[PDB]
């Protein structure tokens, strides 16, 4: 469980 | 104890010995520092972990302690693992140009970036321009490219020539190119390849909800999804501009857009670390694409 927050 | 080390990169191999304790960092560093590379933001040390995997080497940890396959000398690939959005503005070393080059070419050739006759037969020129420098009548007689891999399988496959014929070919395209520079040439040939619709993009396979099969492309510019039956034409694009936020749970991932009327994009990868690859692959890609959109 991972997240990333681009623009 | 000695841990005994080896680092190819694409012209090139180094071994030396290496302490219990030394840092992905420092193992990088000193193979860029030999190689005299200034331009190390492209590049990654590639190895194989217990499992099999094709692994990238973490700069913030012990060398040592990232689980390579463990063989006498341990094994790592010196890569380009991003590429740039426009090779001509983007690589001014020398040293930087012709690893890529060399890269990327040798992929051209085992049929992994698509690449069409036509384009396939005008990069191989460069190529051999590259190697021989200008045609010469006198020294360069009929067949001496009989020994040379200058063609995409594929290629040679679907359009059937004979070998002397594709070889005639590329000579005419060779004799052309009379007073290029080994060094132009390669540019050259890359400029040609960074428009290929397969470059410098990683490809995972995935399945949506409903369990068909797809590709997943992460790139300099950001996510696209492919049919299985085609890796060239996205199916839908996601550039890092119209992209909020990537997630992963276990093997389900998750793209969530900008606009708030657009269905957030849903695929199943088939193991959890399969997402953990494609969330750091993203997030490197992402960062140099705004990185090279600051000063």
């Amino acid at each position: 469980m991972d997240i990333t927050d681009i623009n | 104890k000695p841990i005994n080390v080896r680092v190819t990169t694409m012209d090139a191999e180094l071994e030396f010995a290496i302490q219990p304790n030394t840092t992905g960092k420092q193992l990088f560093d000193q193979v860029v520092k030999t190689v005299g590379l200034r331009e190390v933001w492209f590049f990654g040390l590639q190895y194989v972990d217990s499992k099999g995997y094709s692994t990238w080497l973490k700069l913030n940890k012990k060398v040592t302690q990232q689980d390579v396959k463990k063989e006498n000398p341990l094994q790592f690939k010196f890569r380009a693992k991003f590429f740039p959005e426009d090779v001509s503005e983007e690589l001014i070393q020398e040293i930087t140009q012709r690893l890529f080059f060399l890269q990327v070419k040798e992929a051209i050739l085992n049929d992994e970036i698509y690449c069409p006759p036509e384009t396939a037969v005008l990069l191989a020129s460069y190529a051999v321009q590259a190697k021989y420098g200008d045609y010469n009548k006198e020294i360069h007689k009929p067949g001496y490219l009989a020994n040379d891999r200058l063609l995409p399988q594929r290629v040679l496959e679907q359009h059937k020539l004979t070998k002397e014929q594709w070889e005639e070919r590329i000579q005419n395209w060779h004799e052309e190119h009379r007073g290029m520079l080994r060094e132009d040439s390669m540019m050259e040939y890359l400029k040609i390849a960074q428009d290929l619709e397969m470059y410098g993009v990683n490809y995972f396979e995935i399945k949506n909800k409903k369990g068909t099969e797809l590709w997943l492309g992460v790139d300099a510019l950001g996510l696209n999804i492919y049919e299985h039956d085609d890796k060239l034409t996205p199916k839908i694009g996601f550039p890092w501009s119209e992209i909020r936020n990537i997630s992963f749970n276990d093997k389900k991932f998750v793209i969530k857009p900008i606009d708030k009327k657009a269905p957030d994009f849903v695929f199943y990868a088939p193991r959890l670390r399969i997402n953990k690859r494609i969330l750091a692959l993203c997030m490197g890609n992402h960062e140099l694409y705004m990185r090279r959109r600051k000063p």
